RNA sequence: UUCAUAAUAACUUUUCGAAUCGCAUGGCCUUGUGCUGGCGAUGGUUCAUUCAAAUUUCUGCCCUAUCAACUUUCGAUGGUAGGAUAGUGGCCUACCAUGGUUUCAACGGGUAACGGGGAAUAAGGGUUCGAUUCCGGAGAGGGAGCCUGAGAAACGGCUACCA
RNA sequence: UAUCUGGUUGAUCCUGCCAGUAGUCAUAUGCUUGUCUCAAAGAUUAAGCCAUGCAUGUCUAAGUAUAAGCAAUUUAUACAGUGAAACUGCGAAUGGCUCAUUAAAUCAGUUAUCGUUUAUUUGAUAGUUCCUUUACUACAUGGAUAUCUGUGGUAAUUCUAGAG
């Protein structure tokens, strides 16, 4: 019917990053879109990498469905893939966790409220408690 | 009153705006190199004060509640080895690893021993780092003495070649 | 402050607005080769005029000396690939006489019509805009695409969509459901 | 204004980075070091735009932190170290050593050099002077100062450098009929022989330099770097080998060579 | 070159010449805990180099004679000496000379003038525009003065006066 | 991608101007406005004024740690795991904005510094500190100051005075 005819152009092997970095030319004959979780399965079986170590991005299909030109990495290992790759890519795949944090402006407000004080906050709290009588 | 601190050496019982650099008190400078004109009160006492500080040097008759009855011990103490050597009065021969206020703090059920981060010693690693540096100082001096001798020799080797070429006509 | 991405007001108006015979002559062109705007014509005329302008500024110098020879040849090479210029004429002085009509007959607009497929010309523009027609194995919905003469033969209906015969035409999904109901 | 400049804006980025007009307001300022701002090559450009061992600056930064990268023996962790002309960049993972040498166009090139020869770096002069303790010393336009040189290592004359130790293997004199590589703008990265040396009092020493093809050209001395005596240049040079063809000649070679 | 550099003579409120730090725990026994030694960090001297920095050479600006003289008491031009500066210097000071520029537009005024790269126009020659993505220069309400610092006459530094 | 027409006349040919004509990463506005890529955007007038918030801070095996901090457990009988705070270091002179000045000034190319400073940069490198030479700190000199412990002020403030 379609068969998700994956290809793997420009395999630049890289001991410095512990990976094969490359483009993923892909196809859809009558299917529409390839999707990434489906790709890393097809990259796991092809490179003997397992879904864990494969990391693919970019793509954006041509036009008239037709084709999609990714940018697939295949690391040497899973532990290798964790310590090099930027966090956001590890979130995409479900390997690492999404880092739950405060908003940007709140971080800056917290930075400056902290800049405003000097030393330890235990001193200013005891003084604030003493001013309740005043 | 109002709340400007009575800076010493200033004189007068009056309020005075005054320029204060780093190197004195009365200004915690928020730039590494910076002067600034903070206000300041003089040194002499007048009616406008709320507060004077008074070092109760020598004792008297009535000990008041817990100002001269109770005793708050020292939080910090000797860090350096020469400081621990003065405080206790031990001299060099007593050797090292103890005279320190370890604290037995508890999270809840577990109870274990704290310690400081004491500095300065004739440590084995300290000694060897000095000997290493002393070796480098010597070995670098030898190498350049050797290299200087080689080019003292090489210049002489050229000098003989100049003299052979010159003497002819 | 990355950099100003440059552009051109590429396609530029004539220096009067109402030369009656030009107003007709432009209509004739927009009718023959099916062009929605005057723009589509001036586009070609300018795009062409740029070439002409090179040819003049090369023919000022002696063909035998370098740029004249090299840039001129490359200019010709470019035209013969794009397929405007003939294979009879590759002589630079012939580039000077290229005209707008020859440029338009090379567009994907027309090379649909010239290879059959559409019938009645405009239909192509409609087919092209309506996501049929694939020159490579790659759909093109610009009518004014300029066909590469080499790639002319490869113009066919798309792998996807009707006419190629993958899926028939979007009122079938209506009447296949309606006929199944009866 | 108010002292030295810390950024370098990408359009101002010297062209032989071949830095990309878009994809960044800034360029990596080549940091201070042995080679001049525009004559250098910062490693980000080298490892990313050229070799593509990194897909971005982050990965270059880490690549330098793990630390197989060794520009001229020593390691570097500096993303924008001035890895200039002649600078032997050895990546121990992959064993892909690179000498830094100009492509005939002008823009630097990846030359995938031997184990082996990438072990000495050729280097110019500069000075001849003497320092304290009456020590005579030599300096290389291409960075280093080397002590106690042979008395007849003169000025604008090359010197092979042991690199790992940093001493003197050997030297090539500057004179008539000696293979000379070029490092000046328009004639940059050409190669030739030397015919004349117009002396010129004050206003720059010129050098008339015929290539293999015997198309003559002139440069200044400062932009000239004596690679050897004719026939045997001491460095392995890239495909092209300092010829610099004509425009039509390059167009001819491209559209002739079509091997699918 | 009065250069690099080397000498003879000294000084000097005698600078610098590591009472600094993290990993590694090897080598000889005169069997002490002896003497010894690796991989690094920072620091520190002038010479180099780089990032630069100040000057400075030449040539080049928009309009105005309804600006033909201007500068030189209160540095103008030159000189000698110092003073200062990182350093050159009328940069400052003393004493001396009377220069200096000008119809090949000095000086003055104007500019709804930041300079350049460039922009639009588009046969050729041109005109007008350039506050504005790059490069210089300035400015941080004005005008001053300065601390720290390699680098500031900083202003998301300070001192002041005006507004 | 060198292009001209209408207008003084009773009409003619000129001088001539006005008017049109085309274009402006040239401003404004008037309608109208479905999509794709791209994308300037308080310069012009006031270099006029500014609430609020933000835009410069930074620690590693590796300068200073008895936080009466967190650790907690199978290196501490001087120290060694993390580390708030603080001093030291370095940075804050970069970037950003703007165009008021400013007309041989700036600025462009061109030289020059044999006329200078240059943290950083990567290269270089200091047996001579001794002061008569028969018993001398060197296997390590001194007391401070901060953060801290509290003692506080004020109507206010990224104000900090005293002692340990
Ligand atoms: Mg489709
Ligand atoms: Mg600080
Ligand atoms: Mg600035
Ligand atoms: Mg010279
Ligand atoms: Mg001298
Ligand atoms: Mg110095
Ligand atoms: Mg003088
Ligand atoms: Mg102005
Ligand atoms: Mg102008
Ligand atoms: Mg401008
Ligand atoms: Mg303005
Ligand atoms: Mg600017
Ligand atoms: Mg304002
Ligand atoms: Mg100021
Ligand atoms: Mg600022
Ligand atoms: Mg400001
Ligand atoms: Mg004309
Ligand atoms: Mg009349
Ligand atoms: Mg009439
Ligand atoms: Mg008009
Ligand atoms: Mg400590």
């Amino acid at each position: 019917s379609d068969a998700i005819t994956i290809r793997t152009r420009k395999v630049i092997s890289n001991p410095l990053l512990a990976r094969k970095q490359f483009v993923v030319d892909v196809l859809h004959p009558n299917r529409a879109n390839v999707s990434k979780d489906e790709l890393r399965e097809k990259l796991a079986e092809a490179y003997k990498a397992e879904k864990d170590a494969v990391s693919v991005f970019g793509f954006r299909t041509q036009y008239g469905g037709g084709k999609s030109t990714g940018f697939g990495l295949v690391y040497n290992s899973v532990a290798d893939a964790k310590k090099f790759e930027p966090a956001y890519r590890l979130v995409r795949y479900g390997l690492a966790e999404k880092v739950e944090k405060a908003s940007r402006q709140q971080r800056k407000q917290r930075k400056n409220r902290g800049k405003k004080i000097f030393g330890t906050g235990k001193s200013i709290a005891k003084k604030a408690a003493r001013r309740n009588a005043d | 009153k109002q709340g400007f601190p009575m800076k010493q050496g200033v004189l007068l019982p009056t309020r005075v705006k005054l320029l204060l650099a780093k190197g004195h008190s009365c200004y915690r400078p928020r730039r590494n190199g910076e002067r600034k004109r903070k206000s300041v009160r003089g040194a002499i006492v007048g009616p406008d004060l709320a507060v004077l500080a008074l070092i109760i040097t020598k004792k008297g008759e009535q000990e008041i509640e817990g100002i001269t009855n109770d005793t708050v011990p020292k939080r910090l103490g000797p860090k350096r080895a020469n400081n621990i050597r003065k405080f206790f009065g031990l001299t060099k021969e007593d050797d090292v690893r103890d005279y320190v206020i370890r604290r037995e703090v508890t999270k809840g059920d577990k109870s274990y021993t704290k310690a400081p981060k004491i500095q300065r010693l004739v440590t084995p690693q300290r000694l060897q780092r000095k000997r290493q540096q002393k070796s480098l100082k010597i070995k670098n001096a030898q190498a350049q003495r050797e290299a200087a001798a080689e080019y003292a020799q090489l210049l002489a080797k050229r000098l003989s070649e100049r003299k052979a070429e010159k003497a002819e006509v | 402050p990355r950099a100003p991405r440059t552009y051109s007001k590429t396609y530029s108006t004539p220096k009067r607005p109402y030369e009656s015979a030009r107003l007709d002559a432009e209509l004739k062109l927009a009718g023959e080769y099916g062009l929605k705007n005057k723009r589509e014509i001036y586009r070609i005329s300018f795009q062409l005029s740029k070439i002409r302008r090179a040819a003049r500024d090369l023919l000022t110098r002696d063909e035998k000396d370098p740029k004249r020879l090299f840039e001129g040849n490359a200019l010709i090479r470019r035209l013969v690939r794009i397929g405007v210029l003939s294979e009879d004429k590759k002589k630079l002085d012939y580039v000077l006489a290229l005209k707008v009509e020859d440029f338009l007959e090379r567009r994907l607009q027309t090379q649909v019509y010239k290879l059959g497929l559409a019938k009645s010309v405009h239909h192509a523009r409609v087919l092209i805009s309506q996501r049929h027609i694939a020159v490579g194995k790659q759909i093109v919905n610009i009518p004014s695409f300029m066909v590469r003469l080499e790639s002319e033969k490869h113009i066919d209906f798309a792998r996807t969509s009707p006419f190629g015969g993958a899926r028939p035409g979007r009122v079938a999904r209506k009447r296949a459901a309606a006929a199944g109901g009866e | 204004a108010r002292g030295p400049k810390k950024h370098l804006k990408r359009l101002a980025a010297p062209h032989h980075w071949m830095l990309d007009k878009l994809s960044g307001c800034y360029a990596p300022r080549p940091s201070a070091g042995p080679h001049k701002l525009r004559e250098s090559l910062p490693l980000i450009v080298f490892l990313r735009n050229r070799l593509k061992y990194a897909l971005n600056g982050r990965e270059v930064k880490a690549i330098l932190m793990q630390r197989h990268v060794k520009v001229d023996g020593k390691v570097r962790t500096d993303t924008t170290f001035p890895a200039g002309f002649m600078d032997v960049i050895t990546l121990e993972a992959t064993n892909e050593n690179f000498r830094l040498v100009y492509d005939v166009k002008g823009r630097f090139a990846v030359h995938r050099i031997t184990d082996e020869e990438a072990s000495y770096k050729l280097a110019k002069v500069k000075k001849v002077q003497l320092g304290k303790k009456g020590i005579p010393y030599v300096v290389t336009h291409d960075g280093r100062t080397i002590r106690y040189p042979d008395p007849n290592i003169k000025v604008n004359d090359t010197v092979k450098v042991d690199l790992a130790t940093g001493t003197i293997t050997d030297f090539i004199k500057f004179d008539t009929g000696k293979l000379v590589y070029v490092t000046g703008g328009r004639n940059l990265g050409r190669v030739g022989t030397i015919v004349h040396r117009e002396r010129h009092e004050g206003g720059f020493d010129l050098v008339h330099i015929k290539d293999s093809l015997e198309n003559t050209f002139v440069t200044r001395l400062n932009n000239v770097f004596v690679i050897g005596e004719p026939g045997r240049p001491w460095i392995s040079l890239p495909k092209g080998k300092g010829i610099k063809l004509t425009i039509s000649e390059e167009r001819d070679r491209r559209r002739a060579q079509h091997g699918l």
